[PDB]
This record gives C-alpha cells, sequence and structure tokens, in this order.
C-alpha cells in the first residue's frame, strides 16, 4: 500500500515584526493517506484558534493541507507545529524560524 | 428478477395505497413509471443503494423510499380518479454485472381510482354449444364463451379440456368494449371461441368449460350496500360432450 | 495558457458511518470552489470571492453533480474491495482527478482524467479521449466495462467543450484576480554560521501563479538548499534557494529570479 | 464545472 | 426528449417493418424494448457504438454516425409481433442511470388469410332460453369492420385462431342481442362484406 510521510513548511505570511500582527502558516504535503493530526504551538502549549485549508492532491495523488492561524510575534514567545501521521513513529516537531 | 407487490389494486376516490418492489440481487438502482392507459409510461422517481438519485416531475402527495436491503415501496395519497394506472419497477445497477445502464421490468401493479365502490361487478361467464349447420358446413366445431356485466378491466378469460389447459383455436379478445358508451364507469365485455375438430366433441366423454378470473374488492375493505361483495372470484362456465 | 482542473476524494470509514467525500476545483493556481459530505450542510460553496455572487441554478447544478458522485464512489469503493481482496476493517481512498488546458491561442489544448486506488494509479483515460488504459491488473475488469459501454465518449464532450466553454467563463468572473500578474518581491538575507562556512537565502514572496525559477551562480550546481514552493496563504506564493558561502568572498555568488510577472528576468545580491 | 458523469468501476 | 414515428404500423404478415427513433441531443446508448398488453418492457437490442448494427434473430437495430437518430427492423412479422415498442437512450453528458424512453410505435400485425369464405352460424345456449350469438367465421383479410351500430345489438373486431394440431389458420367475430328482431343475418349490415357469403336455417 502506499504510504508517504508528510514535508512540513512552519512560516509566517509577510515578514515576521515583533509587535505586528501576522499569520502563521504550517504548510503539510507530499504526505498518504488522508488522515493527519497537525497542530500549532506557542511555548509547547496547543493553538486552539488553528483553522486548516481544504483536503487536496497533487498530481501524484499525495496530498496536501494548510494551517493557519493569526498570530502577533515577539522576541521572547517561541512558535513550532506539530504534525502525526501513520508513517510517523514519534510526532514530529518542527520549530519556526523567522529567518527560514 | 423484479417481483411487485400488489398485483391488482382497486380503491376509492380520496384514499391512500402503498405498492412494493421486490428489484433483482444485486441491483442497487430501482425506479418507479406511470404507465396511463395509452400515454406512455413517465418515470416517477429513483433510488440508488437507499437515497434518492433522480426526481421527475412527482405530485408531492406521492411518496416513495429505499430500504437497507434494496426493496422500495410507492406512496400514493389523496388518490385521484385521474391516477388510475399501470405502475411498474425497474431495476438496474448491478455493479457485479456488465450490462450495467440495461433497466430491468417487473409485471405492473394495476391501480384504479373509482369514486363509489359499488360500482365494482363480478363477470357474467355462460357457455354455448356448436351450430349444426357449421360441423358439416365447415366440418369442424367452434364453442364461443362471452364475458359481460362486470368492473373494472380485471378479468383473464381462459379454457379447459378434460381437466389441463387448452390454446389451439382459442380467441380471447384482446380490448374491453363498453356495454353502454354513452356512460361513464360503463360494464366492460370481451368474448373468445374454441374450434376442435368435428369428432372431438361429438364425443361424450369430454370435457368444453370456459373460465374467467376476476380480480374484486379487498377483504379489509367495507361494504356497505344490501347485495353480495364483489371480491376476486374465478367464474367459470362448463359443457359436456354431445353427440 | 490556463486550466480547469478539478480533485475528487472518498475514503472509506469503518464503524465511523458513510465514507467521506471532498471535491475542490482549481481555476489555474486558484482554488475556486468545494464540495464536503462530512458537513450537516452538502453542498458545492464558493471559495474564492469571485464565485460568492453566481446564482442558484449553478450551485444547484453543481451540488446534484457531487452528491451522485459521492453516491457511486461509496459503491465503487465496496467494489474495489472485490478485486484487491479487502475486508472491512481497513480504510482505504478513492482518487478522480479531471482537467482541461488551453492553449496560448485561447482554445483547447489538452485533457485528462484518472482515477486511483489507495493512492495508486488506477484507471487512466487514453492521450486520444477515445479508451481508457488500465495501469494494474486489478483495473481490467473495470477497464474491459468501460471501454464497451462507450464511458470514454461523455469524458471527451466534457473536456473538449463543457470544461473549456466554462473554464473561459471562470477568467472573464474573475479578470481582476487571476488575469492580474502579482510579480514577486526579492530580496537576499545574510544567516552566518561559522569563521568559514555561511548562508546566502534568495527570498521570492508575494507572487502568483506558483511557476517560478530561483537558481545560484558560480553555474552553481553542487549542493544547493530549494525549498518547494509553499502558499503564502492570501492566495500568493514564497520560495527560497540557499547557498555555502565561504567567509569575506559574498559578490562571488549570484541569485536568478524568473517569473511572468517580471518583463526581463532579475539578478540579486546581498546588500551589507 | 465538474464532470457532470463518472465510472461505474 | 426522443421521437419515434409513425406511432402505428398496420402491416401485413411475412412483410417486414422498420421503425424510427430520433432524439434532441446527442445520444450515447440505444435500447429498443418492446411491451405487451398488461406484460412489463422486455429488453431486445442495446446499442453502445456509433456504427454498430446489432440484431437478435429477426430483429436489428442501428446506432446512426447522427447520434441523434436509430433503427428497428423485423424480418419476417408473425402475428406474435403484436405490441408497443419503446425506444430508449443515454443522453450524452447526462450522469449514471439516466435514460430518456419514447412514447412507443404500435405494431399490428394483420393475418395471412387464405379462403375467404364466410358464413354465420347458430351456436345455441346451456340453458333452454333466447339469449343466444351469432359466429361470424372464415372472413377475408382485405376488410375494416366497425363497432355496434345499434344499442341492444353488439359487435367486435377481428380475431386470429391457429388449428396448431391440424396446422390450419382462420378468422372470427361474434354478434348478440336481447330482441325478436334478431337472429343473425340483419346483424352485420353498417359494415361492407363482398356478394358470397353463405347463410344458413
Amino acid at each position: 500500500m502506499i504510504q508517504r510521510t508528510p514535508k512540513i513548511q512552519v512560516y509566517s505570511r509577510h515578514p515576521a515584526e515583533n509587535g505586528k500582527s501576522n499569520f502563521l502558516n504550517c504548510y503539510v504535503s507530499g504526505f498518504h493517506p488522508s488522515d493527519i493530526e497537525v497542530d500549532l504551538l506557542k511555548n509547547g502549549e496547543r493553538i486552539e484558534k488553528v483553522e486548516h485549508s481544504d483536503l487536496s492532491f497533487s498530481k501524484d495523488w499525495s496530498f496536501y493541507l494548510l494551517y493557519y492561524t493569526e498570530f502577533t510575534p515577539t522576541e521572547k514567545d517561541e512558535y513550532a507545529c506539530r504534525v502525526n501521521h501513520v508513517t510517523l513513529s514519534q510526532p514530529k516537531i518542527v520549530k519556526w524560524d523567522r529567518d527560514m | 428478477g423484479v417481483t411487485q407487490t400488489p398485483k391488482h389494486l382497486i380503491t376509492a376516490t380520496g384514499q391512500r395505497v402503498t405498492l412494493r418492489c421486490s428489484p433483482r440481487s444485486g441491483d442497487l438502482s430501482v425506479y418507479w413509471y406511470q404507465q396511463s392507459l395509452d400515454q406512455g409510461l413517465q418515470f416517477l422517481i429513483q433510488y440508488y443503494n437507499g437515497e434518492e438519485r433522480a426526481k421527475g416531475n412527482i405530485l408531492e402527495r406521492f411518496s416513495a423510499q429505499q430500504f437497507p436491503d434494496l426493496h422500495s415501496e410507492l406512496n400514493l395519497s389523496s388518490l385521484e380518479l385521474g391516477d388510475s394506472a399501470l405502475y411498474f419497477c425497474a431495476s438496474s445497477a448491478n455493479p457485479g454485472d456488465s450490462s450495467n445502464e440495461k433497466l430491468f421490468f417487473g409485471s405492473g401493479t394495476q391501480l384504479s381510482v373509482l369514486e363509489d365502490l359499488n360500482k365494482v361487478f363480478p363477470p357474467e361467464v355462460a357457455v354455448f354449444e356448436p351450430s349444426e349447420a357449421e360441423i358439416s358446413h365447415t366440418q369442424k366445431a367452434t364453442l364461443v364463451c362471452l364475458a359481460t356485466g362486470f368492473y373494472p378491466d380485471h378479468v383473464e378469460l381462459s379454457w379447459w379440456v378434460n381437466g389441463k389447459e387448452v390454446h389451439s383455436g382459442v380467441c380471447t379478445d384482446p380490448q374491453p368494449l363498453k356495454e353502454q358508451p354513452a356512460l361513464n364507469d360503463s360494464r366492460y365485455a370481451l368474448s373468445s371461441r374454441l374450434r376442435v375438430s368435428a369428432t372431438f366433441w361429438q364425443n361424450p366423454r369430454n370435457h368444453f368449460r370456459c373460465q374467467v378470473q376476476f380480480y374484486g374488492l379487498s377483504e379489509n375493505d367495507e361494504w356497505t350496500q344490501d347485495r353480495a361483495k364483489p371480491v376476486t372470484q374465478i367464474v367459470s362456465a362448463e359443457a359436456w360432450g354431445r353427440a | 495558457s490556463h486550466s480547469l482542473k478539478y480533485f475528487h476524494t472518498s475514503v472509506s470509514r469503518p464503524g465511523r458511518g458513510e465514507p467521506r467525500f471532498i471535491s475542490v476545483g482549481y481555476v489555474d493556481d486558484t482554488q475556486f470552489v468545494r464540495f464536503d459530505n462530512d458537513a450537516a450542510s452538502p453542498r458545492m460553496v464558493p471559495r474564492a470571492p469571485w464565485m460568492e455572487q453566481e446564482g442558484s441554478e449553478y450551485w444547484d447544478r453543481e451540488t446534484r453533480s457531487a452528491r451522485d458522485t459521492a453516491q457511486i464512489f461509496r459503491v465503487n469503493l465496496r467494489t474495489l474491495r472485490g478485486y484487491y481482496n479487502q475486508s472491512e476493517a481497513g480504510s482505504h481512498t478513492l482518487q478522480w482527478m479531471h482537467g482541461c488546458e488551453l492553449g496560448p491561442d485561447r482554445r483547447f489544448l489538452r485533457g485528462y482524467e484518472q482515477f486511483a486506488y489507495d493512492g495508486k494509479d488506477y484507471l487512466t483515460l487514453n492521450e486520444d479521449l477515445r479508451s481508457w488504459t488500465a495501469v494494474d491488473t486489478a483495473a481490467q475488469i473495470s477497464e474491459q466495462k468501460s471501454n464497451d459501454a462507450s464511458e470514454a465518449e461523455h469524458q471527451r464532450a466534457y473536456l473538449e467543450d463543457t470544461c473549456v466553454e466554462w473554464l473561459h467563463k471562470y477568467l472573464e468572473k474573475g479578470k481582476e484576480t487571476l488575469l492580474h500578474l502579482e510579480p514577486p518581491k526579492t530580496h537576499v538575507t545574510h544567516h552566518p554560521i561559522s569563521d568559514h562556512e555561511a548562508t546566502l537565502r534568495c527570498w521570492a514572496l508575494g507572487f502568483y501563479p506558483a511557476e517560478i525559477t530561483l537558481t545560484w551562480q558560480q553555474g552553481h550546481t553542487q549542493d544547493t538548499e530549494l525549498v518547494e514552493t509553499r502558499p503564502a496563504g492570501d492566495g500568493t506564493f514564497q520560495k527560497w534557494a540557499a547557498v555555502v558561502v565561504p567567509s569575506g568572498e559574498e559578490q562571488r555568488y549570484t541569485c536568478h529570479v524568473q517569473h511572468e510577472g517580471l518583463p526581463e528576468p532579475v539578478t540579486l545580491r546581498w546588500k551589507p | 464545472v465538474m464532470a457532470p458523469r463518472t465510472l461505474i468501476l | 426528449q426522443l421521437n419515434q414515428s409513425p406511432q402505428s404500423m398496420f402491416i401485413q404478415e411475412g412483410e417486414d417493418v422498420s421503425m424510427n427513433c430520433t432524439s434532441s441531443s446527442i445520444f450515447n446508448t440505444w435500447l429498443w424494448y418492446k411491451q405487451d398488453p398488461g406484460e412489463g418492457p422486455v429488453l431486445l437490442i442495446a446499442l453502445y457504438k456509433a456504427g454498430e448494427l446489432t440484431s437478435n434473430g429477426r430483429l436489428t437495430a442501428q446506432f446512426g454516425i447522427t447520434r441523434k437518430d436509430s433503427f428497428l427492423n423485423i424480418s419476417a412479422s408473425i402475428p406474435s409481433d403484436v405490441g408497443i415498442y419503446f425506444c430508449a437512450g443515454q443522453p450524452l453528458g447526462g450522469s449514471n442511470y439516466k435514460l430518456t424512453f419514447g412514447k412507443g410505435t404500435l405494431l399490428t400485425v394483420n393475418p395471412n388469410i387464405q379462403n375467404p369464405d364466410p358464413a354465420v352460424y347458430q351456436l345455441r345456449d346451456s340453458k333452454s332460453s333466447d339469449k343466444s350469438v351469432c359466429l361470424f367465421t372464415d372472413f377475408d383479410s382485405q376488410t375494416n369492420v366497425s363497432q355496434s351500430k345499434d344499442s341492444d345489438v353488439y359487435i367486435t373486431d377481428k380475431c386470429v385462431l391457429d388449428m396448431r394440431s391440424m396446422d390450419f389458420k382462420s378468422n372470427s367475430a361474434v354478434a348478440w342481442s336481447n330482441k325478436s328482431d334478431f337472429a343473425c343475418a340483419n346483424a352485420f349490415n353498417n359494415s361492407i362484406i363482398p356478394e358470397d357469403t353463405f347463410f344458413p336455417s
């Protein structure tokens, strides 16, 4: 059976500025099957405000989704997104870098 | 494979009815059609694997549904005089079959909507003996049977010889004729002839019977009238051999 | 060139009830409509602002279309079990994709239609759009079932006529959005490593469509870090390419940006 | 518009 | 929407019959049905490809390169073919399991009459009363008989019988009333019959 692991990208919509409002995206792609658990975290703690796109796939049949939340960044608060899949042994966590 | 319930049905204006369908085994789709007396079959509703797939101009007073098993029912409320038609059931959509789109029909439900149930009448069956001028000039036989004073079209005329069925020389009338054509809800009429050999019926041991199976009123129907109950009855007329 | 694509998905749910059907419409690199059976409100809904005002005939047609597809896909799922010898225990996927592509002239260029079981090529409509080709030994029964019932003819009419006809309609519906080209905002940022190593990044931000090109020169081929084109979240896209730079000598490397929004290909260097 | 018909596999 | 012409075909046995079906849209599948009075429609031929012509013995159907026309031909026409012929189709672009039907074409097969020797007889009742019937048998094929002209006297249409055992075919019609102004003869009057007809006592 087709079991593809997810590609995870954590970033912002515009350039991050401390005290300026923005959006936090955790874009998950290249995975199969459809079932995916994606959470967004502020200092380890989950974000309940987080929203998501419409389930869709590429020409290679692998699915892709976006998880977005309205967020205001600071120099002290650190963010990251927690992704869990059937292909994932450990629920993978990737830190958000303002310069990456 | 398609099986319908009931065969012949008769009710009065303003009442409600329910019609059953037992589609082919494996066929997921069910269609309901209203073939009037000459007015071609018109689509009503189609279900597919339990859910409603397509509708086709249903009066709102007509209800329907498909169950977890692919069985279906057609409900008809405020039965109106105009709704008197031959309702058919269709079956298709077996992903097992390769011919899929192909439709299959069951022998329809004959529904009739009268105003007064006292207008239902049983058939008059009388057997007639052959003419001496025929068995010589033509040198053959003919036993003629007639069906009169009955209502509605619900009738099945047949012929029996020596205890078993016969179809040779049989000439059952196909269309019913109104005894009173200048009248509404007229008592319909038919005709038939059984032609055999000159010697067959000259033998006294031979039996020549005409039979008329009529489909009448239900058991659960109230009969306030003084006369007999015009229910489903096998009415016959037997004639023995004569030299 | 512009294209009208549709991405339909059905997933069997053991014990959770009926399977989940989700289809999404795309005019170019823009999602414009969606359908979902998981909601109590199971209708085709607008996903682009230019679709918000369209009328209820369109929304009625597309709902009955998607509703019917969902019914068939549900059955197709129980059927697909028989082929691959499966049980009511496992959750399986059925995906269908279709679309037409216009030419540089303005009329039909090409069309496609593929089906897949568990994210693997199942049955594909031939290039000619006249018949079907099985991409799996279990699709053989489904193929020599479709080919005999002239199914490819129905898909040929949609792909050549309907799809194309409607694509022009949608492109006109949102000219101020779809046909408008947003060029990429480009800047080079420096993130040092150690005494020798350093990282230089070429940021291409806020561009539409997603089709872009970003490469580092001295033609520097050996070990280039490039990210997948990610959606910005606002309708535009983002992309970047990084390079290992030996400290001090920065001007030795150059970044090249290629996108339809630019009249001439733009080259960039880091401003210290 | 999405395809009006589909394949009965 | 489908349309079948000519709605009715009064034909003579042994002849061949053609039936047309024309649509107001491109079609992809054509279905030919036959329906007997009371019986449910039964499938004859199914067409899937544009050029193909398919058959079931005496029955042959064509698709038509136009994609808006289909034909149905019956080679030898035994009076068994008397029935309503419904044409159905799968309109191009229609969702799964959507097929249209027509009003159908009624086919009438007239018997192959051999000896047109007519006669009116006295078929006596099984009750010693006056309620009797007059049998008119073995008449011609060319005729176009009408129903009961007067009120108390009744007359029925033509019917074909076959003596399968002695392999001989014929025709028939029955006349009955209640009055004394009755006893065959003066029965069939409105309908025209040739000068030679046997009248016994």
